[PDB]
């Protein structure tokens, strides 16, 4: 029993975190075979942030001008590209600790667990979610670029998230280990608009449906609505709309419950509409929507990794 | 507002 | 900016967890230089844990009943001894991956990572609490014991909690790694009292500091009131007492925030009397108190380990 | 209530 933001175990990804130098600046690379991927920021100087020319600032740099440290051992760079937002450093020697490994690029509502890094070094571990509108709620300081998030699947680590910078709001935007930004965001420190964000219903369901399997069962109701009906709803209160894809993907956690999904829907429709009533859900007095349904079915069920 | 590289 | 629930990163212990089994009985133990360290309910039999006698089932056993399964392979058992509720199991092999370390018994209100695992396997990473009554608010299922609770400094695995058994509110007691049991509870499947719990009082101030240090100031005011006066407060709203102590522990989020700690204590006051008005404090419409003011300024400030 | 060994 019990429910908590549970991140991956991170020792997979610590022995690929290294640390980039470049000139004054100083930020974490993801050290994979022989090649360090980091933010191409890295090579912008303190007067030349609000429009870079990337492609004049990486032509004007050498191998020897990004300094590569693997804890207590310095990585010879050997050479040097640009993809996208990301530098791909070819380094002489392979990580040893190169773990079974993809990099995905993942949707909106989808979550993934956080190693936050500074100076290359692993600082700490959280889980969060892609808001939908491509932003995650982090927590990140300066020098935590490069820091990766992540999801594993038996002994493959999924790699789907570098970090790159903070948005005025304070939540934080970042690339896939392709350097393709998430959201409209671009590397330029200039104002730019976020689109205004919703709840991620699905999640929200699968929350409620982890609530059901650990005991909180109060805000359930003898009604079902229609998927139609229930949008209505949803859309009223700024929450995602919920489709049939939604639906079925919620089968493992109803069939386990015995509650459907559009019965399911009939309670969250009842707490929009009132609220709690000074009640709470599994510790919280807010509704969460930073759980997936595979997260729920991995914590319930007791999956484990390599 | 303004975007902060980290 | 940013504050989430932050856990250590967890790659040192996950090198360190092994599986034990004996009979038909599967839990986790920790295996440091040439010992394993696991809870000694595995000796028991499903009919005999109303009130095992463990001096005579360990008596019953010799090395040969402990399998122990470190990853793909299988360490030989060459002793066992019983220390207060764990077992140590002596192996022929020192584990060449043990990290600098050590055994902590931790006080109520500070917090820790649990590394959650099965079959010695990892499965994932969250922070907790000891509570007041000395119950963790973990999430464990059937076969997690063994798993266990840490923090890090620099290089060093301060272990602090190992995983036993549930209590039927849900909530989950276990032992210091010298096998003493935190709060009144011992390893029978009986009906064992739980103390009333309470809040943290001084963690509930720290975590206004980091709202505080991420911009979050709406709960702030002019007034502060005297350490008596705010203690009759803490009392009528189920909050432990908050000492001369804790104030000076506060001291370094009070100095960086310029905000006095009884000025904070007149906020929480204001807090506790009236409510959040429908306003959420770091995406929380509840007043959190799983973060010790270490756990604040770790986070706030980017401390990384070795 | 009883306890439940993990």
């Amino acid at each position: 029993s019990g429910f908590r933001k549970m991140a991956f175990p991170s020792g997979k990804v610590e022995g690929c975190m290294v640390q980039v130098i470049c000139g004054t600046t100083t930020l974490n690379g993801l050290w994979l075979d022989d090649v360090v991927y980091c933010p191409r920021h890295v090579i912008c100087t303190s007067e030349d942030m609000f429009n870079p020319n990337y492609e004049d600032l990486l032509i004007r740099k050498s191998n020897h001008n990004f300094l590569v440290q693997a804890g207590n051992v310095q990585l010879r760079v050997i050479g040097h590209s640009m993809q996208n937002c990301v530098l791909k450093l070819k380094v002489d020697t392979a990580n040893p600790k190169t773990p079974k490994y993809k990099f995905v690029r993942i949707q909106p509502g989808q979550t993934f667990s956080v190693l936050a890094c500074y100076n290359g070094s692993p600082s700490g571990v959280y889980q969060c979610a892609m808001r939908p509108n491509f932003t995650i709620k982090g927590s990140f300081l300066n020098g935590s670029a490069g820091s990766v998030g992540f999801n594993i699947d038996y002994d493959c680590v999924s790699f789907c998230y570098m970090h790159h910078m903070e948005l005025p709001t304070g939540v934080h935007a970042g690339t896939d280990l392709e350097g393709n930004f998430y959201g409209p965001f671009v590397d330029r420190q200039t104002a730019q608009a976020a689109g205004t964000d919703t709840t991620i219903t699905v999640n929200v369901l699968a929350w409620l449906y982890a609530a059901v399997i650990n005991g909180d069962r109060w805000f359930l109701n003898r009604f079902t609505t229609t998927l139609n009906d229930f949008n209505l709803v949803a859309m009223k209160y700024n929450y995602e709309p919920l489709t049939q894809d939604h639906v079925d993907i919620l089968g493992p956690l109803s069939a386990q419950t015995g509650i459907a999904v559009l019965d399911m829907c009939a309670s969250l429709k009842e707490l929009l509409q009132n609220g709690m009533n000074g009640r709470t859900i599994l510790g919280s007095a807010l509704l969460e929507d930073e759980f997936t349904p595979f997260d729920v079915v991995r914590q319930c069920s007791g999956v484990t990794f390599q | 507002s303004g975007v902060t590289f980290q």
